[PDB]
């Protein structure tokens, strides 16, 4: 009979052990896990903190509509095999410095360059978004205006620059600073659009350190990415 | 620098065998141990305790 | 400087006048007349479920009885293997796991991830849900594999191309192991706890002392990363996986490899290999969603072991061989006989 | 005429063999491989067993009866049988009415589509609508409360060869309302929300990546929408207009406009089971 009472002891404890899982199983599919990476000197140790602590390795909790995200870091590897273990985030976000492409002795963007292609095509990686920031606008605008650096120079591609059409100038800005972004911002979509496969995309957004209506860029982002994945679901898009 | 040549120096200076050798000592444990292995050979079911 | 680089060529240069000569001739050779085992049939016996995502990472106890699992949900699960009933549930600071192990005595549980902390729990505590004991810090890269040596000391091989022995009473490295390019991957511990070896990513093997502190030989058969490592039973063999569908067992005492496993039709990676009790089947795994059956004298498959819809990232076989247990990202353990 | 009986006969044999393969294939698939067990899939199940019934039931004994001319069974077993027919008929589109709400909600709310279905509330939702369609189903039809009045109604009941449908006018309204007219405007409703977001989306990713760089959506949407109303709008038009004046449609057009109606059954497993999940499903097995 102790044996028949052993038997009912594992059932209670399996009871409660099961009834625990239930309870964690819904909060671990509320939130949302996000991915943040970039280069050194790019500006990640602003981002994280500066944006976070109004709003309200390294893991910060933010929260937006009463929607729960998580953010992992990257601590402090010019080779990633650890990346394996992100293949199942929301989307990956990417900060590169806009400002040094002349300083250097590769140049430095070009090793941005080369890593985001590399990111793009991991074989882990076939179905994740990635969210672009280009920090550094200041400096960038200070530098190409009456700078002694020349852009072509460090890059020869420079010299057919049509600022693209649908270009959409912010107010009291210089044709030449926009004309000197545009052309980084389609470097990089180039490469994001080269093997796309309609399965993820690339959003390029222009921002500095003081802005901090970033928090809410990542969310809309968030909803669109869902709505895009929903959509692609039933072959509607 | 000095200490890699005299671990690489310490490394090469180790007694070898046949490889007819362990084969044939691999192949005597595997032989030895043959019947014990449930996977190898087939076990009744009233054995199993997973049935 | 470069004299010495010339000093380290003349002692490189003696080691292939002597394996060369060594090889008299091939395990195949000798391992002709031996007549196949034939073909071996698995079917799923037990299914467990609760986990929340994927696997990496189980160890079987020392009874045959109980094993312990870890998901990237932050959670360590025991179970029973004959009831399938679930026995704790122990949350993780973290969230990233990469290894797991099961004490011999029962008694304690170890588990670290991508965080450079290396965590015991105990089981055995009177009246309380099981609590950290210690945290082992010092390495400064990801922790990779981890097993117990005794009840009181643990060594571990983390991403920064060193392996440590530590001591759980004071948390201090011990002994520190040094001279991989690579990260470490993997590990795997003899019968009488005298010597282990560690497969890393520069494809390299060697061998280790625990007592001294310095690695007595070391095979480059390999090209590519090295995932996964066993220990034969015996002890004079091990067989080493790598990510170009390739497995290779080497040899102690002849020191050099003797038969190599391949397929024409498999271009995929390598994540577990295991042995059996008797060391005549190889059990490895693929990243084909499913596993597979060799034969260690033979190099021909006995048989398909599939059924998982995601890839298979962990494997063990009881110490009483009774079955052989696998798990895979698709949230499913499963044991098999 | 023996040809063209026979002939009837083989083409009413064959639609029923289709009706049943497809039901239990996909029910199968369903069942048996545990990756297809979603939320989603819940309502397909139930879809699926609403048309088994339809195609076991209802079909095989329709066509029996418009070959021999004749009812040879009791009058309670046809009053089963027009129970069984109208459950069968009004649970076959409060199914897809649920489906296409359920997209809504997965499409147009993506941040709080985990927390408002879950596990539990499918079941609820599809043993609440199954009831519904019993009470409309079984209790009018059962108890007496739906017979006609005219002297030719009244002679085929009391005549126990003869089995034919007669009703007043409020139950065929209610019944034509409560099955077809509701169910339409709320799939229309959702599905051109669903249409205006596919659209949105589209202009967005044109406008941000148009330079390096609606159709399927439309054909899509035109399909699921065009097949259900193209098989079932005639019919519940048909049933107000010959019950609002009488001598105005004849009892073959009537019947031909019904069985047009239960081919829909048939097409359901063609258009919800298209993804690649159930095509490596049905090649796992029997394949
Ligand atoms: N003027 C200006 N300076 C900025 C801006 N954003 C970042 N910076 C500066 O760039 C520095 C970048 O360093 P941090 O972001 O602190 O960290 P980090 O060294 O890049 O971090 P790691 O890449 O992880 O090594 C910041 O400390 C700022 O001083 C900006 O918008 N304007
Ligand atoms: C004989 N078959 C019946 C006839 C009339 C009818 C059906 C289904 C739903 C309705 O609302 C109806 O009025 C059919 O199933």
């Amino acid at each position: 009979e102790d044996q028949r009472n052993e038997e009912k002891a594992q059932r209670e404890a399996n009871k409660k052990i099961e009834k625990q899982l239930q309870k964690d199983k819904q909060v671990y599919r509320a939130t949302h896990r996000l991915l943040l990476l970039g280069a050194g000197e790019s500006g990640k140790s602003t981002i994280v903190k500066q944006m976070r602590i109004l709003h309200v390795i390294f893991e910060t909790k933010f929260q937006v509509d009463k929607v729960n995200f998580h953010m992992f870091d990257v601590g402090g590897d010019e080779r990633r095999k650890w990346i394996q273990c992100f293949n199942d985030v929301t989307a990956i976000i990417f900060v590169v410095a806009s400002s040094s492409y002349n300083m250097v002795q590769t140049n430095r963007l070009q090793e941005a360059l080369n890593l985001f292609k590399s990111i793009w095509n991991n074989r882990w990686l076939r179905t994740i978004s990635v969210i672009l920031f280009l920090n550094k606008q200041d400096l960038l605008a200070e530098k190409v205006l009456a700078g002694k650096s020349k852009i072509e120079d460090y890059f020869p591609e420079f010299a057919r620059y049509t600022t693209p059409e649908d270009a959409t100038p912010e107010p009291g800005e210089d044709p030449r600073v926009t004309r000197a972004k545009y052309f980084i911002r389609d470097e990089f979509l180039r490469i994001s659009t080269a093997s796309g496969d309609g399965r993820h995309y690339c959003y390029p957004h222009f921002t500095c350190a003081v802005d901090t209506e970033n928090i809410r860029r990542v969310f809309n982002d968030c909803r669109d990415i869902i709505q895009r994945m929903h959509l692609r679901q039933y072959e509607l898009l | 620098a000095r200490k890699l040549v005299e671990q690489l120096k310490m490394e090469a200076n180790i007694d070898r065998i046949k490889v007819s050798k362990a084969a044939a000592d691999l192949m005597a444990y595997c032989e030895a141990h043959a019947k014990e292995d449930p996977l190898l050979t087939p076990v009744p079911a009233s054995e199993n305790p997973f049935r | 400087l470069d004299q010495l680089r010339q000093e380290a060529e003349q002692l490189k240069n003696q080691i292939r006048d002597a394996r060369k000569a060594c090889a008299d001739a091939t395990l195949s050779q000798i391992t002709n007349n031996i007549d196949p085992v034939g073909r071996i049939q698995m079917r799923t016996r037990r299914t467990l479920r609760g986990h929340l995502a994927k696997i990496y990472a189980m160890h079987w106890g020392t009874d045959s009885r109980l094993l312990v699992s870890a998901s990237q949900d932050g959670k360590l699960i025991i179970w029973d293997s004959y009831t399938t009933n679930k026995v704790h549930a122990i949350p993780l600071r973290s969230s990233w796991v990469m290894t797991c192990a099961y004490a011999p005595s029962g008694n304690y549980v170890a588990c670290g991830g991508l965080d450079n902390i290396c965590s015991i729990y105990n089981l055995k505590t009177r009246e309380g849900n099981v609590r950290v004991s210690r945290e082992l810090a010092g390495h400064t890269g990801y922790l990779s594999c981890c097993r117990f040596l005794d009840d009181n000391q643990i060594v571990t091989s983390s991403g920064d191309t060193t392996c440590a022995l530590w001591d759980i009473e004071t948390g201090q490295q011990t002994t520190t192991f040094t001279g991989h390019t690579g990260d470490v991957m993997s590990l795997s511990l003899a019968p009488d706890t005298r010597l282990f070896v560690s497969g890393a990513c520069d494809a390299s093997a060697k061998l280790w002392d625990v007592r001294e502190g310095m690695c007595r030989q070391t095979f480059t058969g390999h090209e590519s990363d090295i995932n996964a490592i066993c220990f034969f039973p015996n002890g004079n063999a091990f067989a080493t996986g790598s990510d170009d569908a390739t497995c290779r067992l080497f040899d102690l005492r002849a020191d050099q490899e003797l038969m190599t496993y391949s397929h024409d039709n498999i271009i995929c990676g390598i994540t577990s290999v295991s042995f059996s009790k008797s060391g005549r089947l190889l059990l490895a795994g693929y990243d084909d969603f499913n596993c597979n059956v060799w034969d260690a004298l033979k190099a021909d498959r006995a048989g398909v072991l599939a059924g998982h819809d995601n890839r298979v990232s962990c494997l063990g076989v009881t110490d009483d061989g009774m079955a052989v247990a696998t798990g895979s990202w698709d949230s499913f353990l499963k044991i098999w006989n | 005429d023996e040809v063209w009986v026979v002939g009837m006969g083989i083409v009413m044999s064959l639609i029923v063999l289709a009706i049943v393969f497809g039901n239990v294939l996909v029910i199968t698939a369903i069942a048996k491989f545990e990756r297809l067990q979603t939320v989603t899939n819940y309502f397909i199940t139930s879809l699926a067993c609403a048309d088994l019934v339809m195609g076991l039931a209802v079909v095989p004994f329709g066509a029996a009866h418009i070959l021999t001319k004749t009812w040879t069974f009791g009058n309670f077993w046809c009053e089963f049988w027009t129970s069984i027919d109208v459950l069968c008929v009004t649970a076959s589109i409060e199914t897809l009415c649920v489906i296409a709400v359920d997209r809504y909600f997965a499409i147009t709310s993506p941040f709080k589509y985990q927390s408002l279905l879950t596990k539990n509330k499918a079941r609820v939702i599809i043993l609440m609508v199954w009831i519904v369609s019993g009470l409309t189903s079984f209790l009018p039809i059962q108890m007496h409360w739906y017979r006609a009045t005219h002297q030719e109604a009244i002679n085929c009941y009391a005549e126990e060869t003869c089995c034919d449908f007669f009703t007043n006018q409020a139950y065929a309204i209610a019944s034509s309302i409560v099955s077809f007219y509701v169910p339409l405007v709320i799939m229309v409703f959702v599905y051109s929300r669903v249409f205006q977001e596919a659209k949105r989306q589209l202009q967005k990713i044109d406008k941000s990546e148009g330079r390096f760089h609606e159709h399927k959506a439309l054909k899509t949407l035109g399909i699921i929408m065009g097949t259900f109303t193209l098989c079932w709008l005639p019919f519940f038009i048909v049933n107000i207009v010959h019950v609002i004046q009488d001598n105005l449609i004849r009892k073959e057009v009537y019947i031909l406009l019904n069985w047009i109606g239960y081919v829909n059954s048939g097409f359901n497993p063609l258009i919800y089971c298209r993804s690649p999940d159930f095509r490596i499903a049905f090649q796992e097995l029997l394949c």
